């Protein structure tokens, strides 16, 4: 024979001995039987549906998981010590809505739409069904759009295009969060959208990035939703859902947004916490098999898409507009843990990566960025003409200088040839180089580089080169003032605009 | 009559049946309200039955009636299939209406019969110095693409199609199996930027989609070619078929998700313990018959680079030509990534591609092998400590490793150099130079990235 | 003498050098042992 | 009526019934009646059935007898009389020198602190040890990783930093000792009377000699202590701010471990309960500072063999902020604490924390005693005057440099006589900075050892 | 000859069953005082489908998910090869025929995950043959073919199954392949070893070239 059923209830037993039907109003109210860890098994609601939200007559909210032939278990949606068996749940019909639309920006918020800053209640006009799946491949757009890091390196080697997606990897405290909120601050112009959602990290952390979004007055056209520590796991499995879904009303409305998932890792610790709880068997590392597609359903619904995609989507609301929407996802690993079980399933779903390396940060270089194993599978599409002009093989030279530096620790036998690509590497590693809360306009990176290229800077300093480029543009913002500001505003490379650099470059070695 | 749901779990469902009629092992399943479809998966018992989905698993509630069709998934097949794009169960996504086809066939059938088997023995040229050399195809053989993450794989499918598909005259079929839209978005409008499109037909299941569609769609793709290559030409047998599939693990993947879900226990992994046998059955429905010929191409993730997990190696064994991509070398910045040592075709002897070309392959390999051992050796001591020799070896093998390096038609979107389609005349020629040691006084990087051995030459005058 | 003495001294940093990386692949692989063997213990306890 | 009675019993693992329409909460506590053990509910196994863990020894006892319930979590002893005291992890004293003075009575658990009450700013504390106040400074509320191994004194530095914080801030001390063996428990408590330190700090020990849920729950009780201390509030408002001592954070985790056995749970990656992650968070987050009071940590770390990557010390790298490591060599150099002024590591260097001219001076000590180490190997093969000269003043200053950072310690006056020496900040930072400058290299290194400030250093070196 | 077919997509219990069968062909001809031999192929399918037809029994599993009785299973598979007594064939042949003896030989593969030895199913199979015979990868790689690594492939039975004069000419042959192996580790440092060692060395490198061969290509 086998266990019992969690469902065979004395009470209930004796009940259909009175009568087997019309159990519980037709099952629009269920009692709770078996409680551990924010997980219930409930008896009678058959009027409920798979993933519904369930209510409580503690006022809280339960999570539908498994309908089956006797009972239903469910988990729970904050914190459930306040529970007990034989209290009264039921079944609201809604299956897992959020509020979400422009009323959300500047808010501390819930993974729940509450209003944890208890800066007034937030409101809203419309909710939204949490769980979707990506539209169709026939309204998908080819990615085209530049997006700004302010950063020499990433912009220069690794473009990133509206709606694609482009992992950041490391070890702990290598600067990811500081990349993400320098890619936040990189958009104040844009007129983008931009949301935040935070996993298993400390009050404390929250509080000191939700100031300084404050200060910066990026709390403006942007959100921040909470998944502390503390916060019960399936809360922290199901916020990036919700930031997922807060995002897609833009691009639902034509308009581009960029989504920051910080300790993804995290969220996938909980989730296997959660499996495991509900007996599931294990694979490698205990992780469940659906892991993969776990991320996978949230991350493919960020992208570009067609025009009458959206124009369906409105009813005429809107005349056709390119809708799209990026995000940025976070992972962390253990001391070089690149060839690490999630790690490498995130890759096979992203369309860029960006990794960075622990011992060049703690060598100063930051960002300590790894140009070897850092790419943007979209390339040049994603960048003005003039940074698709003058970049093009730089990140490849850089690789196989690192690559010939580390053949040549034990190599004193060099032509000129490889002594001068040698030099030149690094060199250009020098360049690459900036500080927090340094934003570049493209101007900066369009005339550094092409000097670079044209060995202006091979004559100098490996540490004065540094001085030599702070001081060349301030020189040059000095001096060609319209020139950069048509070209940052245009982004367009011309011969004679190329003169006119030339021009200058020549000026400031001059001075 | 019907039945109704008893519980469900994720992409298994249950059905309740009169014990006068239960469903056989495979059937379509009409959900009587809302629009989702099942498959029949186990004969549970006194009028219970254990299904998988076909759509999403929402809105669907205990005790909803459902009925049976008495027939499996049968999709419409033929030319009218041709330039479009269905999804896993035929019904048409291109917005180009319905199919004007009424011809349907199951996606199930028996693996060919030993007394059909037929052998290709042809050789087939890719225009890739590197492949043509290591790895030569024939037309109709089972070829394989082994690599991790992000290796290139994708890109290596498009410019083999690119140099093959294109040149070949006749029909062509490729599916992606939870594959990114995006790219599927972008190949469908490359195609529509060409004038193939109609010899292509074309299949999604993608990794946003239940699991029940992700796992039965290369049965599909698979079963157009089985048609294809059973359609007799008009007075003749059939025209070769051109396969492509992505991302073949994916569907044991898929396999995986449900696997605990049927009752099963785990296997040595997490993996289920029938795997080999679902495994076979696709594998054994690629083979080229008596009448037409199947040319399968398949590109295969590798799980955290472990080429000996049970997965890539069950596969492994299903395959002419292997070609496999290695992370670090890659790393190393050279395109293709592909490894010259472990990828092999058994169309390797010199009573294939000739005695000459079998002598040249063997001897490069060698030296390769030799460098492999000795690279260990320089890193605790310097290589000026090596024999003259062994210094010679390992500026051969460096060089030959720099020369595999081969830009591609397609990779000018990350860099904008143009490819390089090289005869394997010109290959042999500049590989027997160099193991000629003809070109010892060369610098390196004058036969990276570069064609032929001309091209060699003209980089380090250039230089 | 100089030279060999300089050459003693690169041998000895590349020393440290796989050390540290024999460490901590050897890290890497009793994580791995030890999850397997769990694994299978649990497994066989399942079974009844 | 809240009597239940035993029905099942295995191991440590307690089952009762209750009636269906009184059934205590998870978490409950459970008295057995006629004797003084006591149950913790952890799942509700319907059915009136209650799975639960018991708090000591379990012999003797048979089914069917007759518990009850407190209808509430597990609630002990809070007040101003709890210094100089040593209880259990249900507050009840073990010192035998009398019941419990206080009649103030707390739960354990609570929620997590509310984001609003995470303060606004993030400051230092002030300590007068020298050496982490200019490499590794504390924040207001941080999180310190400390490592090394025993007789480096561990003691002896807990005991001046709880000097120190009880004599200048005022604070509170809280030790918890967790999977405690008793012989060093008792040892600390001498120490604790000895030097006039036993009236400051309350004192709860749970021993490897016990079921592992006290060892589990001393933790809670030590952090509830801290918390009613802080949010008692002092004149005007303004609640103290307190240091907590807890041993071998790795020993709770075990214990978990072993508690998430006991239920018949599946383990983790390694092993670990698969919820490790949720009850090291629930310690983490009750340790902060507030808008009123301030809590801060000390934590003694163990690595279990050597793994950097292990779940738990990774789990622990999340929460930690200021790394501080013990040295052996250093003490056998007669240098005292033995702190490696080189490995320790701190969130809070940043020139937007310390400032720009403290985080740069620190840079430039950093760099010093990295160019000295590796200077060693050379002085010591290939002799010493051939060399830059240069180096050779930079070998000096370094030399220096250690020769200084150890002090005397105000705990070491009852030791071995020499009364300790108390500073702060921006004598030390001037210095150093000023031997930054070369303008002390005509004093021999003498001078700069067991002593204070660099004006003692000159009036040691005049009088030398 | 005589080929059984067991094609990868046919049923479980077919290949889980044909070695069986083609041992009672083999058994067959040596009980008519012949002797004969067959080949089987990668018994580590075989394995691996029993494993699965145990588990959806629902059987107890064991390490690498397989219960013990695969033991079992090779042991009294292999138990039933070898060579008999002429009396006991020919009271079984009922004194049809008298002079022959009954023999079979059989060879198993066994397929190496990363060349290990360790694993459950090798470590059996090895524990039961009458020796092991191996071949490395980098030699086949190292254009040895065939790549037979002699370190570690011997036979129990030794000269007994050879003729007078290989037996009598294989010793030298061991024995310098023995010395090449020792002087491995100095193998690339042939500029102040002594010289009889490179002579050594020398003999061993021509005996390991005298060891290739092509293939379908055997020697009398
Ligand atoms: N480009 C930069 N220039 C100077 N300092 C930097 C730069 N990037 C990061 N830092 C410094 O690195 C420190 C730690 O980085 P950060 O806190 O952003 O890591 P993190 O992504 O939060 O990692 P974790 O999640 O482990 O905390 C910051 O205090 C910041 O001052
Ligand atoms: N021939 C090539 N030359 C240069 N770069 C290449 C080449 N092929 C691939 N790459 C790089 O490798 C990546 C290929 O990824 P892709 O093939 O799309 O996914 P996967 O390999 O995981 O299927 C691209 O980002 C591209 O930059
Ligand atoms: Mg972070
Ligand atoms: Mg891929």
């Amino acid at each position: 024979m086998q266990q019992l059923n969690p469902s065979e209830i004395s009470a209930l037993i004796k009940q259909r001995i009175g009568d087997l039907d019309t159990s519980a109003t037709a099952k629009n109210e269920g009692t709770i039987v078996m409680v551990s860890d924010g997980i219930v098994r409930i008896h009678g609601l058959a009027d409920a549906m798979y993933g519904e939200m369930i209510e409580f007559d503690g006022g809280l909210f339960g999570m539908a998981l498994n309908l089956e032939q006797d009972s239903v278990g469910a988990v729970v949606l904050g914190n459930y010590l306040s529970l007990q068996e034989g209290q009264k749940a039921r079944c609201t019909g809604r299956v897992l809505e959020v509020p979400v639309g422009p009323e959300l920006l500047g808010r501390v918020v819930d993974a729940l739409g509450n209003p944890i800053d208890g800066k007034g209640p937030i409101d809203a006009k419309l909710t939204d069904a949490v769980e979707k799946v990506a539209p169709g491949v026939i309204w998908r757009q080819s990615v085209d759009q530049p997006v700004q890091t302010g950063y020499k390196s990433v912009d220069t080697m690794i473009p990133v295009g509206r709606g694609q997606r482009e992992l950041i990897i490391g070890d702990r405290q290598t600067g990811k969060t500081a990349m993400a909120i320098d890619a936040i601050i990189a958009q104040k112009n844009s007129g983008i959208k931009c949301v935040y959602v935070a996993i298993g990290q400390k009050q404390s952390t929250i509080a000191n990035v939700v100031r300084k979004l404050e200060e910066t007055g990026a709390m403006a056209y942007t959100t921040v939703v909470a998944a502390a520590a503390a916060d019960p796991a399936a809360m922290q499995y199901l916020a990036p859902y919700s930031g997922c879904t807060m995002g897609e009303y833009f691009r639902d409305r034509g308009e581009d947004a960029l989504i920051i998932y910080d300790d993804l890792s995290k969220q996938a610790v909980a989730y296997r916490q959660i499996s495991l709880l509900l007996r599931r068997p294990p694979g490698r590392e205990a992780y469940p098999g659906d892991v993969f597609y776990l991320h996978s359903r949230l991350l493919e619904r960020a992208s570009r898409v067609s025009a009458e995609y959206v124009e369906k989507f409105t009813n005429g609301a809107v005349t056709g507009k390119t809708g799209s929407l990026t995000a940025l996802p976070i992972i962390e690993t253990q001391a070089g843990d690149v060839s690490a079980f999630v790690p490498t399933n995130v890759i096979s779903i992203t369309d860029g990566q960006i990794f960075l390396e622990t011992s060049l940060f703690n060598a100063g270089i930051r960002p300590a960025v790894n140009a070897g194993i850092s790419v943007s599978r979209v390339g040049g599409s994603a960048q003005t003409k003039i940074i698709k002009k003058l970049s093009g093989g730089i990140r490849t030279a850089l690789a196989q200088y690192r690559e010939l530096a580390a053949f040549a620790q034990f190599a004193s036998d060099l032509d000129e040839a490889t002594r001068k690509q040698l030099e030149h590497g690094q060199r250009v590693t020098e360049l690459m180089k900036q500080k927090q809360y340094a934003p570049y306009s493209i101007a900066d990176q369009a005339v550094s580089v092409y000097a670079s290229n044209e060995g202006y800077m091979a004559d100098v300093e490996v540490k004065k080169i540094v001085d030599f480029d702070a001081a060349l543009i301030a020189y040059f913002r000095s001096e060609y003032a319209p020139l950069m500001k048509q070209i940052d505003e245009t982004g367009d490379y011309n011969k004679d605009i190329e003169a006119a650099i030339k021009a200058g470059i020549e000026s400031f070695k001059a001075t | 009559s019907s039945g109704r749901i008893i519980q469900i779990i994720g992409a298994v469902i249950d059905v309740e049946f009169e014990r006068t009629s239960v469903p056989k092992i495979y059937d379509a399943l009409q959900v009587d309200g809302t629009e989702t479809t099942l498959e029949v998966q186990q004969q549970l018992g006194d009028g219970v039955v254990r299904t998988i989905a076909m759509g999403s698993t929402e809105g669907l509630k205990r005790g909803l009636t459902v009925t049976s069709t008495n027939a499996p998934i049968s999709v419409p097949v033929g030319t009218a299939t041709l330039g479009r794009i269905m999804d896993v169960l035929g019904r048409p996504i291109d917005e180009a209406g319905p199919v004007a086809t009424e011809e349907r066939l199951p996606i199930h059938r028996q693996a060919p019969s030993y007394a059909e088997q037929a052998a290709s023995t042809d050789l087939l040229e890719t225009g890739i110095k590197v492949i043509d050399l290591l790895c030569p195809f024939a037309k109709g053989g089972k070829v394989g693409l082994f690599g991790g993450a992000g290796v290139g794989k994708t890109v290596n499918m498009m410019e083999l199609i690119n140099n093959i598909a294109k040149a070949h005259s006749g029909l062509s079929v490729f599916a992606g199996v939870g594959e990114r839209t995006r790219e599927g978005n972008d190949f469908y409008h490359e195609m529509k930027d060409s004038n193939v499109l109609d010899k292509v037909a074309m299949v999604y299941g993608q990794m946003n989609e239940p699991p029940g569609n992700r796992l039965r769609v290369a049965l599909t793709g698979l079963t157009m070619a089985e048609y294809f290559r059973d359609e007799k030409d008009e007075n003749g047998k059939g025209r070769d078929v051109l396969l492509f599939v992505d991302n073949i693990y994916r569907y044991t993947l898929a396999g995986t998700e449900v696997s605990a879900l049927l009752g099963r226990m785990p296997s040595a992994v997490g993996y289920q313990p029938t795997l080999a046998e679902e495994m076979g059955v696709l594998q054994e429905r690629i083979t080229s018959t008596k009448s037409g010929s199947i040319t399968s191409i398949q590109a295969v993730y590798v799980p955290a680079d472990d080429l000996t997990d049970p997965s890539p190696a069950t596969t492994f064994a299903h395959l002419d030509a292997t070609v496999v991509l290695s992370r670090d070398i890659a790393s190393s910045g050279i395109y293709p990534a592909i490894d010259p040592l472990d990828s092999t075709s058994r169309q390797l002897d010199p009573l294939v591609v000739g005695q000459e070309h079998y002598e040249i392959a063997r001897a490069v390999q060698n030296v390769l092998q030799r460098y492999k051992e000795l690279k260990d050796i320089i890193a605790i001591l310097g290589m000026d400590e090596l024999a003259e020799e062994d210094k010679l070896v390992v500026y051969r093998a460096r060089k030959i490793q720099r020369f595999f390096s081969q830009p591609f038609h397609v990779a000018e979107v990350f860099t904008g150099a143009p490819g390089k389609l090289v005869p394997l005349k010109e290959t042999i020629r500049g590989f027997k130079g160099l193991l000629a040691g003809e070109y010892d006084h060369i610098p390196e990087q004058a036969f990276y990235m570069v064609g032929g051995i001309d091209e060699v030459i003209a980089k380090a005058e250039k230089l | 003498q100089s030279a060999r003495m300089v050459a003693m001294k690169a041998a000895t940093d590349n020393a440290g050098q796989l050390i540290k990386d024999l460490q901590l692949i050897y890290n890497k692989l009793r994580q791995a042992a030890i999850t397997q063997e769990i694994s299978e213990i649990v497994g066989g306890a399942a079974a009844v």
